[PDB]
C-alpha cells in the first residue's frame, strides 16, 4: 500500500522558507506525475502543478507561478509543494495526487495558514439560561486567531448531542459553537463542564456550568 | 468564459430514486474522471475514462458523457451514496475543474427549536453582549432568518454556521447568533428570534427581559 500520508506545517514568520513533506511511498518508482491538488474552504478544487522523476521535469499554473518549485528527491521519495513570497490566501487544504488514468491515489491533506499572525488564548464565557423537559446548553469561544481549536464535552462521557459548528470568520477572529442537550434528571445534578484548548497557543481554558 | 463547473448546484433526493449529475466543460475532452469526495476526508476516486469502474464503488454507478457535457446516473440512491462529487479532465491547458455537487439524503421535514440564551455575568464584566438563538434539528436547509429587537430589525453583527450533516436524525443544526457590545445589550429589552421555515406558518418565537434576575 502507499504509504503513509502527508506532512504538517504551521504558521511561518513572514520571509522565512516552509517547505510541505509528501511522503507517499507506494513504489512504482519512480516514473509517475505527483500532482498537487489545492482546495480552498470555498469548496473549489485547484491545482498547484505536478513533478516528474525520471528526468526532473516540474510545471506550474497561472495562479500559482512565482515561485512554486516542486523539488524531487528520489533517495527520501518526497515531493515538495510549498510556495514561497506568499500572502494569506495560501490557507488552504494542500493534497498530493499520485499519477494513473484519474488522479485515483490522493494523500490526506494539510491545511498551512500563512501570516503575521498573533496566537490568542481561547476564553470559555458561560452559556445558560436564567421548564421544559430537554435543555440544550454550550460555552461561546471568542477569539482566538490560528484555526487550532479543541472540542469536548466531559472528555468522552456526554458526547451524543454535541453538534459541531463552524468557526466562521468576523474582524479577524474564529467564533465556533458546541451546543449539546441534557436531561432533566442530570441537570443540575452533575456538574457538565465544557474544556476546549488551543495547540498553538499552549492555553487551556475551563469553566464548570451552574443555573443563573 | 472561462470556467467549466457541474450544472445543478444543491441536489437532494431520497433513498430509492434517480441521481443523474450532469458536467458542464468549457472545452471538449475525451476521458473524464469523476470522484466521491465526502466532507472533511480526502476524495475518492469513483468513475475514470467516463464509465469504467472504481476500487470500492459498487456495480449500480454508471457514467457517460462525451464532448464538453458529462453525465454520472446513480441507478437507485442508497445510504452510501450522498457525496460531493467533482469531474475533472487533464490538461494541456486545464479548464479547470468544477466545484463539486452537494446532496443530501432526503426525509421528512422536520421543524427545529430556537433557543435564545441570555449572557451570564462574567460576559458583562469582561464587556461582552452575545445573544444567540441556536435552530436545532431543522429540515430543509433554507431559513430566511430575522433578527429584530424591540420592534426594528437589526443585521449588524449577525453570523450563521452550519454544523454538517448528521448520521442519526439526519437533520441539520444551525447556530444563529449576533455580537454587540456590552453598552448595546442594556438599551434593549426583549431578545428574540422568528425562524421562517416552510413546515411551520408561524415561526417560533420566545422573550424574555432584562429587569428580572
Amino acid at each position: 500500500q502507499v504509504q503513509l500520508q502527508q506532512s504538517g506545517s504551521e504558521l511561518v514568520r513572514p520571509g522565512a522558507s516552509v517547505k510541505l513533506s509528501c511522503r507517499a511511498s507506494g513504489y512504482t518508482f519512480t516514473t509517475y506525475w505527483m500532482h498537487w491538488v489545492k482546495q480552498r474552504p470555498g469548496q473549489g478544487l485547484e491545482w498547484i502543478g505536478n513533478i516528474y522523476p525520471h528526468s526532473g521535469n516540474t510545471n506550474y499554473d497561472e495562479r500559482f507561478k512565482s515561485k512554486a518549485t516542486l523539488t524531487v528527491d528520489t533517495s527520501s521519495s518526497t515531493a515538495y509543494m510549498q510556495l514561497s513570497s506568499l500572502t494569506s490566501e495560501d490557507s488552504a487544504v494542500y493534497y498530493c495526487t499520485r499519477d494513473l488514468r484519474g488522479f485515483a491515489y490522493w494523500g490526506q491533506g494539510t491545511t498551512v495558514t500563512v501570516s503575521s499572525p498573533k496566537t490568542t488564548p481561547p476564553s470559555v464565557y458561560p452559556l445558560a439560561p436564567a421548564a421544559a423537559s430537554m435543555v440544550t446548553l454550550g460555552c461561546l469561544v471568542k477569539g482566538y486567531f490560528p484555526e487550532p481549536v479543541t472540542v469536548t464535552w466531559n472528555s468522552g462521557s456526554l458526547s451524543s448531542g454535541v453538534h459541531t459548528f463552524p468557526a466562521v470568520l468576523q474582524s479577524d477572529l474564529y467564533t465556533l459553537s458546541s451546543s449539546v442537550t441534557v436531561p432533566s434528571s442530570t441537570w443540575p445534578s452533575e456538574t457538565v463542564t465544557c474544556n476546549v484548548a488551543h495547540p498553538a497557543s499552549s492555553t487551556k481554558v475551563d469553566k464548570k456550568i451552574v443555573p443563573r | 468564459d472561462i470556467e467549466l463547473t457541474q450544472s445543478p448546484a444543491i441536489m437532494s433526493a431520497s433513498p430509492g430514486e434517480k441521481v443523474t449529475m450532469t458536467c458542464s466543460a468549457s472545452s471538449s475532452l475525451r476521458y473524464m474522471h469523476w470522484y466521491q469526495q465526502k466532507s472533511g476526508t480526502s476524495p475518492k476516486r469513483w468513475i475514470y475514462d467516463t464509465y469504467n469502474l472504481a476500487s470500492g464503488v459498487p456495480v449500480r454507478f454508471s457514467g457517460s458523457g462525451s464532448g464538453t457535457s458529462y453525465s454520472l446516473t446513480i441507478s437507485s440512491m442508497e445510504a452510501e451514496d450522498a457525496a460531493t462529487y467533482y469531474c475533472q479532465q487533464w490538461s494541456s491547458n486545464p479548464p479547470t475543474f468544477g466545484a463539486g455537487t452537494k446532496l443530501e439524503l432526503k426525509r421528512a421535514d422536520a421543524a427545529p427549536t430556537v433557543s435564545i440564551f441570555p449572557p451570564s455575568s462574567e460576559q458583562l464584566t469582561s464587556g461582552g453582549a452575545s445573544v444567540v438563538c441556536f435552530l436545532n434539528n431543522f429540515y430543509p436547509k433554507d431559513i430566511n432568518v430575522k433578527w429584530k429587537i424591540d420592534g426594528s430589525e437589526r443585521q449588524n453583527g449577525v453570523l450563521n454556521s452550519w454544523t454538517d450533516q448528521d448520521s442519526k436524525d439526519s437533520t441539520y443544526s444551525m447556530s444563529s447568533t449576533l455580537t454587540l457590545t456590552k453598552d448595546e445589550y442594556e438599551r434593549h429589552n426583549s431578545y428574540t428570534c422568528e425562524a421562517t421555515h416552510k413546515t411551520s406558518t408561524s415561526p417560533i418565537v420566545k422573550s424574555f427581559n432584562r429587569n428580572e434576575c
